[PDB]
């Protein structure tokens, strides 16, 4: 999955 | 609330022990007893209720990826039946982790985001807004999909445009809410070019903006963007 | 019981997926309704219902002991009194692992150990009955703790005696509840060298039996037996 | 702390 924060 | 009893500052307190103690549930329990008292949230305050709740419906969403991906297998051509077992409990998990992010919402709606008028705050929140419409947008299905999605978009859009206009480039709360906006677009609205653009555009010009910052505040930032990038490897 | 509308299979088949899902608590409370229904486990679904609840448990201890050193230290000669909410939080924590443990010691008496006649079974209900009185005792400080150190004591040595004249030196049951009674020699009992003693003479005797085993009954023995060692290594 | 099974 992608990077959040 | 079984909070009501508990003085304010003694949720915020007890918030922290759960918070070292890896107790989230309990982390947030304290903190949404918190915001019911019905003042204003400080800085820190307003961080620990965002890590209790990200932390809680973290372990949800894996959860339900999960049982999700098995009930996937479980519809594939040549899967043995097991029976309705598979999409019950996934549809629990999924009902628990859609409870959480009303929850969190209730909170934002009841009464967080009125009173919230500095930016710092103001961001945060509909960040926080975006972000839990997201959660319930990854796992929508039905005939509101849509406006799951927009009521994402929308709190993300008004968070970008207050943003822009009130606080630098390299502050790390808008540098996060455009991390997450560019995943949404990526993940949820199908829009990976907008997601590559939004990442990129916001890496240059908190790159541009270093040069303003303490070595703390450099560091706060250069690690958001370095999430930024990595996205973008990812998607590049 | 919630579970009680439930198919058997069902609660097993949900147990396995919150399992695959790192959804421990779910996992203990099909486990749970699963016993209610009466029926004797099968090896598979003992291992199960001790999985479930090893991690829940383990989660509740970790936490309390973060927990406790807070509190220790909030204690010490020169802390701030900060009021009573560490204990209070501490307790709340402590309790709630409380509950975990009668409820399963619950389960244990109500009817696992009584149905339970091979010794595969017996020792492992005992062997369960023992952990989770140790776990209560690792919290007790009240007129009761000598009792409750008593009661894994106990089932323990029931389940040790029983081990010793029914089972191989090198089955993992016997092996894992050596491992365990020798930890709470050490850590309950104050005995340390009762701990040394069990843990050494459990690891020589099983050593000189690995000769009879395939190579899969080897690899599970002589997992346990590393255990061993590395207490051992600890304590010595 | 000491390893258990
Ligand atoms: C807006 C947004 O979504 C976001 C953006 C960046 C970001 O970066 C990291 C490093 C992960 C962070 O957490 N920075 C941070 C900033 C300011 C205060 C606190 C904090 C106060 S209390 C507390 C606690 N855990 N007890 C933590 C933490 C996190 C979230
Ligand atoms: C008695 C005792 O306390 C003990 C002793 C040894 C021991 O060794 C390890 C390797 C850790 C183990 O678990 N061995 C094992 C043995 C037999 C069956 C199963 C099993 C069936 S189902 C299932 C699941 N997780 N779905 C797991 C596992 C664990 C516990």
């Amino acid at each position: 999955f992608p990077a959040t924060v | 609330g079984a909070m009501g009893s508990m003085e304010r500052a003694s949720l915020i307190q007890k918030a922290k022990l759960a918070e070292q103690a890896e107790r989230y549930e309990d982390m947030a329990a304290f903190m949404k007893g918190a915001v019911e008292k019905g003042e204003e949230l400080s800085c820190e305050e307003r961080n620990l209720l965002s890590v209790a709740y990200k932390n809680v419906v973290g372990g949800q969403r894996a959860a339900w990826r999960v049982l999700s991906s098995i009930e996937q297998k479980s519809n594939e051509e040549g899967s043995e039946e097991k029976g309705p077992e598979v999409r019950e409990y996934r549809e629990k998990v999924e009902t628990e982790l859609q409870g959480v992010c009303d929850t969190v919402l209730g909170l934002l709606d009841s009464h967080l985001i009125k009173e919230a008028g500095d930016a710092e705050s103001r961001v945060f929140y509909l960040k926080m807004k975006g972000d839990y419409y997201r959660y319930l947008a990854e796992v929508a299905t039905g005939d509101d999909k849509k406006r799951i999605i927009d009521s994402a978009r929308s709190a993300y859009q008004e968070a970008m445009d207050i943003s822009k206009k009130e606080m630098p480039p390299t502050n790390p709360i808008r540098l996060g809410l455009a991390l997450n906006f560019s995943v949404f677009h990526y993940e949820i609205a199908n829009s990976p070019e907008e997601a590559i653009s939004l990442a990129k555009t916001t890496f240059d010009e908190a790159m541009a903006d270093l040069h303003t910052l303490s070595e703390d505040s450099y560091k706060d930032s250069t690690l958001i963007m370095q999430l930024l990038r990595d996205n973008l490897t990812l998607w590049t």
